[PDB]
RNA sequence: GGAAUACUGCCAGCUGGGACUGAGGACUGCGACGUAAGUCAAGGAUGCUGGCAUAAUGGUUAUAUGCCGCCCGUCUUGAAA
RNA sequence: AAAUAUGUAAGAAGUCCUUGUUACUUAAUUGAACGUGGACAUUUGAAUGAAGAGCUUUUAGUGGGCCAUUUUUGGUAAGCAGAACUGGCGAUGCGGGAUGAACCGAACGUAGAGUUAAGGUGCCGGAAUACACGCUCAUCAGACACCACAAAAGGUGUUAG
RNA sequence: GCCCUGAAAAUGGAUGGCGCUCAAGCGUGUUACCUAUACUCUACCGUCAGGGUUGAUAUGAUGCCCUGACGAGUAGGCAGG
RNA sequence: GCAGUCAAGCGUUCAUAGCGACAUUGCUUUUUGAUUCUUCGAUGUCGGCUCUUCCUAUCAUACCGAAGCAGAAUUCGGUAA
RNA sequence: GGUUGCGGCCAUAUCUACCAGAAAGCACCGUUUCCCGUCCGAUCAACUGUAGUUAAGCUGGUAAGAGCCUGACCGAGUAGUGUAGUGGGUGACCAUACGCGAAACUCAGGUGCUGCAAUCU
């Protein structure tokens, strides 16, 4: 906050550092998807509409968001979205079995090598991203989310979010999406 | 929907229980999912997978090969499980002692194996010295060696052998066998 | 009584039900094609580097 | 009838570059091929004995045999939906060491010593290649930069 | 496309090499929000200068809300557009108490008469004209006169009910 | 010059109305509130109260009403044809 | 001379040090293959995923296909004939397009509550005869992708330029 | 731009119908609302997977038990009845 | 098969009263073709006779506009089946 | 730095015209007994390094030179193209969104670099 404060007050701007992290949703079906994407979308853990799942920003992460981006809507979570969203739908991922996280036993117990013996540590080792960040996202399995309660906001979905909504970067906009899907 | 990665509701390759019917069978079968399941000892946990195989997947392990095994290098004083049944051999004439654990022993088996002042064990016997598998030594016999998969990947220039029910010159042995006759496989 | 004549279609469908893969490597490979004037010699160079090897085992 | 003989379709593909025909050099006939050498191929259709067919024209394989005036590669190659192994003959003029694989062990051996001068310190690595990260921040000064701003050109015609 | 906002958006080209610290350029965009603003900057700055925003970036985002917004004012609006047949350069008046009120009208013009989608349509430049009589269009400078007044007859009242016991009126 | 307010976002801020569900069946887990005894919304509903007896309730069947439903079998790229 | 497609590589079957074998090879204890002994196991050498990897045997049905976007050959053309990649129909119901193989949405165990998609909300018909700025009057108006057609040419209608 | 002319076919008929003219038409924007076998939570059936469990302890060890996921189907294969 | 746009020409003179070349946009499905979707366990295959009804691109009849309409005769066009 | 022998890459090295080049080298050049080849000692072969000369080869310099080479917000984000929509249009075709992106043009710079060995005012 400040430090575009004080650059203003330089006459400079600050510019702040490129997002690290990005949650993404299908929200897509399943049937007519060519081949390309379609792998893309299943390497990103999102086989069925609605599901989310959160990743690290890298070039060769950029270039799957590319591929895949008519059938998805993403941009950059909030802690608070990063919060409830792992509250009320984390899950993990222990010997093929989806088990909430109810209890923080249940993350030391497979996250403790690593550090992250919370849920918060959890939370914190996804937003700050670094590094555990594959081991701790990939033991969160995908986001089911529901359908957004009070709609999409668009007459229709498959277009792109500049185009007239949703699908493609919605930026910063991710949050109040999710949030109505959570 | 799901757009599926793998086949739903597919069972594992894998045999869970032996096809046998016989009795004594299923109880072998029940000391040892208790030993497995109650033990670590790899042994056990691998004794009970090898009662479940087929007749094809439990060659027998011959008296020989035996005694061949135990002349390994700290072998001798070990005891040679073959879950699975033993057979003679004519050939060897020095037979060591040892104590041998298997399912069945043929009468000459048997036979060599006592007369060389050794044992011959069951199973279920094996268990109570060695709950844990110690020093037993786990033989396997020569699988690929049935007149079955001789035939198996029968194909041109595979140099597999042809099923033909009644060979010699005459059968199968002209045009396509010989650069004279057409051409070779 | 024509009849249509050729495609591919499909066909790539039905590779990838359990298809590609690629095709097993092995250390030691299969010296196939391998100069022979090569390879004969190489059976000595063996045949010794065991031989001499022998000599340590007694 | 249709044609579908050895060198079909390859009337550009084993063309000379334009300029650039005639006598190949003699940079070619020096390099040394060793067994496991990692090659391009790519075939000189003025060297007539030992081309690759056109299929394997720009494919890169593995050498299984250095002979007098050729080696052998080895190309997996795609055939149905297995692939197949193949054996190829080439004369030295079709061939060339892949400029990937030597930047491999040049990395290699680069990585040999980043270790060395690290544990000779004890000191940690990262050995293995990270990809094209974000943006840290920055502030960039308006001295010397006061922002010109731009805006939309009207239509115009010219002909 | 909604309700609109201006936005000073401010970019450079990434510094390099050669260039450590290049050029500012800045538009005004009347966009519906940052992220259509952004991606409008980079159409533009693709068709002006020859940056691709691969090799860019976007140095400032500002709101430029309207300094006087509860004065009425006439301003002039200069518009390139695409019809079914050809592209065209336009001007036009628009009475309005803000920048972003004007130019809403100015898409739904576009739209109503001409048929003009957003996508087709640059806005070149919306300036205030300072002097009045600079006012060049009819249907803006007819309400320009002193002590300007106009009835509004046949004034339809919207009944909540569905039966009225009384023929209505329509009598402002 | 000093304020408000809109817009946007955050609260592990408080709170009213309506709806569907109540799987499980000794204990065991993680907790929370307590100075403690002890209490709790903490590994899935209990409490209080009323109603039904030639009845409440339910199954079946007939009919009516709203919406929906072309003839099976076959060969076929395509069948109610 | 693009775009899109397309080969290979990103290490333990690796790296370096010492020096052993041979009949091959070198002017040559030179090489080339293959090894002994020693050293380096934190990121062992990009990303993401892995619902486990590998593998063997045997056998059914099929071997008339058709459709859509795009590429494209023949033809004046065709609901015509013929190829290319992918997705469909065929084998598949469900919600939308009144209707309908192939479009849009979405794929299906028996159900409850919620939210939606594509598509709709005057009435038939569940859902604003909602809000806002324009445009249009047709003695042949017009009314929504696929789709159930319209052209050269023209108007002192009217709107904006 | 919209509208008018250019604009001729055979049973009587089709923006789906009625009907609609500051629309119930055309272009655009903003909200709310309706609705799938899809999405979210829950019960139950089955399938697959992973575990636990006869140490002596009334009647099912191919059984009991805990947990996770999944369910379209012609020709056709197999299994259980 | 039918209808347009252009206007070089024809028409004593005069493009367009009536025509209209070189080109070019269309419409029609009583021509002929192209295709092979439907029917090969069967839709009786030309002409005429008889009778009804429909289309309009109108031959007559009604009322008009136009002319290279003096009259008569005619020709072009409209509303018209 | 010059030069020569053997080269690498193979025009920034080629082409045209005109100047210049010390020293050494290279060359042209003298000769026909011998080996050797020609219609022809021209080429090829041998002999002398002796009679001669930088005239040419060669080497550099010159040139709003031809070609070639490099670059550029020069054209141009043009043409073309991957992906998206129940986008526009009667249609040919077009625009927008996430991306890639030329050629012709214009102008600016350049005109061999280099390895082994011998040698030289
Ligand atoms: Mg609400
Ligand atoms: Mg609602
Ligand atoms: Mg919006
Ligand atoms: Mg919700
Ligand atoms: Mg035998
Ligand atoms: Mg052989
Ligand atoms: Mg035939
Ligand atoms: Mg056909
Ligand atoms: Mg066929
Ligand atoms: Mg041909
Ligand atoms: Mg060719
Ligand atoms: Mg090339
Ligand atoms: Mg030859
Ligand atoms: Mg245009
Ligand atoms: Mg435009
Ligand atoms: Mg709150
Ligand atoms: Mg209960
Ligand atoms: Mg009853
Ligand atoms: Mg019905
Ligand atoms: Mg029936
Ligand atoms: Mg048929
Ligand atoms: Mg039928
Ligand atoms: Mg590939
Ligand atoms: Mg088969
Ligand atoms: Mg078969
Ligand atoms: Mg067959
Ligand atoms: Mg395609
Ligand atoms: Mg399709
Ligand atoms: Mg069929
Ligand atoms: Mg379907
Ligand atoms: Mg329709
Ligand atoms: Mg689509
Ligand atoms: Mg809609
Ligand atoms: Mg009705
Ligand atoms: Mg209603
Ligand atoms: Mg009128
Ligand atoms: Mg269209
Ligand atoms: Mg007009
Ligand atoms: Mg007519
Ligand atoms: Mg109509
Ligand atoms: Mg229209
Ligand atoms: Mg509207
Ligand atoms: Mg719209
Ligand atoms: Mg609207
Ligand atoms: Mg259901
Ligand atoms: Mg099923
Ligand atoms: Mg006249
Ligand atoms: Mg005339
Ligand atoms: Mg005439
Ligand atoms: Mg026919
Ligand atoms: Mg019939
Ligand atoms: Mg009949
Ligand atoms: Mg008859
Ligand atoms: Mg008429
Ligand atoms: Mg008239
Ligand atoms: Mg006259
Ligand atoms: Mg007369
Ligand atoms: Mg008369
Ligand atoms: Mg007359
Ligand atoms: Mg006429
Ligand atoms: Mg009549
Ligand atoms: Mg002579
Ligand atoms: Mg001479
Ligand atoms: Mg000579
Ligand atoms: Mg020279
Ligand atoms: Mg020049
Ligand atoms: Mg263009
Ligand atoms: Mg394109
Ligand atoms: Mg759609
Ligand atoms: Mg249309
Ligand atoms: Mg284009």
């Amino acid at each position: 906050i400040q430090a575009k404060r004080d650059a203003k007050a330089a006459g400079s701007y600050y510019v702040e550092a490129q997002h690290k992290l990005v949650f993404v949703v299908r929200i897509k079906g399943i049937n007519k998807i060519p081949p390309k994407p379609r792998k893309v979308l299943q390497l990103l853990r999102l086989t069925r509409i609605n599901s989310g799942t959160f990743v690290k920003v890298t070039k060769a992460t950029l270039e799957l968001l590319k591929l895949i981006e008519p059938y998805v809507a993403y941009g950059y979570p909030s802690y608070s979205t990063i919060r409830q969203l792992v509250y009320k739908r984390g899950f993990g991922k222990i010997n093929k079995q989806r088990v909430p996280l109810s209890d923080n036993a249940i993350i030391e117990a497979n996250l403790g090598k690593y550090g992250i013996l919370s849920i918060d540590d959890l939370i914190h080792e996804i937003i700050t991203v670094g590094p555990h960040f594959k081991q701790a996202n990939n033991f969160l399995w995908p986001f089911k989310l529901s359908n957004p309660s009070g709609g999409w906001g668009v007459p229709r979905k498959f277009k792109h979010f500049i185009q007239g909504g949703s699908f493609g970067n919605r930026e910063e906009f991710i949050n109040k999406l999710v949030k109505s899907m959570n | 929907g799901i757009d599926h990665t793998s086949k739903q509701h597919k069972r594992s390759g894998h045999r869970t229980a032996p096809k046998s019917d016989n009795v004594y069978l299923k109880l072998l079968v029940k000391l040892y999912t208790f030993l497995a399941r109650r033990t670590d000892a790899p042994f056990n946990k691998v004794v009970l997978k090898a009662l479940f195989l087929s007749k094809i997947n439990r060659p027998p392990v011959s008296v020989s090969r035996i005694a061949r095994a135990l002349k390994q290098e700290g072998a001798a004083n070990k005891t040679v499980v073959v879950v699975g049944t033993v057979t003679d051999d004519a050939r060897i004439f020095e037979f060591p002692k040892t104590t041998v654990a298997a399912l069945r022993f043929t009468a000459g088996a048997r036979a060599k194996i006592v007369k060389a002042g050794g044992e011959c064990i069951t199973l279920d016997q094996l268990a109570v010295r060695a709950p844990k598998g110690q020093n037993t030594l786990i033989l396997r016999g020569p699988r690929n060696s049935r007149e079955a998969v001789r035939h198996f990947g029968m194909g041109p220039h595979k140099g597999k052998a042809p099923r033909i029910l009644s060979t010699g010159r005459k059968f199968e042995r002209a045009r396509g066998r010989r650069r004279s006759k057409g051409f070779k496989v | 009584a024509k009849s249509k004549n050729h495609t591919a279609h499909n066909q790539t469908r039905k590779a990838h039900r359990n298809g590609i893969k690629k095709p097993k490597t092995y250390k030691y490979p299969s010296l196939k094609g391998v100069d022979p004037k090569f390879r004969r010699n190489h059976k000595h160079a063996l045949h010794g580097t065991a031989k001499a090897l022998a000599a340590a085992k007694k | 009838g249709k044609s579908h003989g050895y060198r079909s379709r390859t009337r550009y593909m084993f063309q000379r570059d334009f300029r650039k025909h005639g006598a190949v050099h003699l940079s070619t006939y020096l390099k040394v091929y060793k067994v496991g050498d990692i090659v391009d191929i790519k075939a000189n259709g003025s060297i007539q004995k030992g081309m690759p067919h056109k299929f394997y024209q720009g494919k890169t394989g593995v050498v299984y045999n250095v002979t007098k005036s050729s080696v052998g590669v080895i190309i997996n190659k795609m055939v149905g939906n297995r692939y197949l192994e193949k054996r190829l003959n080439l004369r030295v003029e079709h061939i060339k060491h892949s400029k990937c694989r030597q930047e491999f062990l040049e990395r290699v051996k680069a990585n040999a010593a980043k270790r060395a001068e690290a544990k000779a310190q004890g000191v940690a690595v990262q050995l293995k290649r990270q990809p094209a990260q974000p943006r840290e921040s920055r502030i960039v000064s308006t001295e010397g930069n006061v922002p010109q701003t731009l805006a939309p050109v009207p239509y115009e015609t010219f002909i | 496309m909604a309700h609109f906002k201006e936005y000073q958006v401010i970019g450079r080209r990434l510094p390099t090499e050669s260039v450590p610290e290049p050029k500012l350029f800045r538009m005004r965009i009347f966009a519906s929000n940052e992220v259509i603003a952004k991606s409008r900057y980079w159409y533009f700055l693709q068709k002006l200068h020859k940056v691709k925003k691969a090799s860019g970036e976007i140095v400032s985002i500002n709101q430029i809300n309207e300094a006087h917004p509860t004065k009425v004012k006439n301003f002039g609006v200069w518009v390139r557009y695409d019809s079914r047949s050809g592209t065209h350069n336009m001007y036009k008046e628009i009475r309005d108490v803000s920048r972003v009120a004007a130019v809403e009208t100015l898409y739904q013009d576009m739209a109503a008469r001409h048929r003009a989608r957003f996508r087709s349509i640059h806005i070149l430049k919306v300036a205030e004209i300072e002097k009045t009589a600079d006012v060049k269009r009819q249907y803006v400078k007819q309400f320009l006169t002193k002590d300007l007044k106009f009835p509004l007859p046949h004034r339809v009242q919207k009944s909540t009910k569905t039966f009225s016991y009384k023929r209505p009126s329509t009598f402002y």
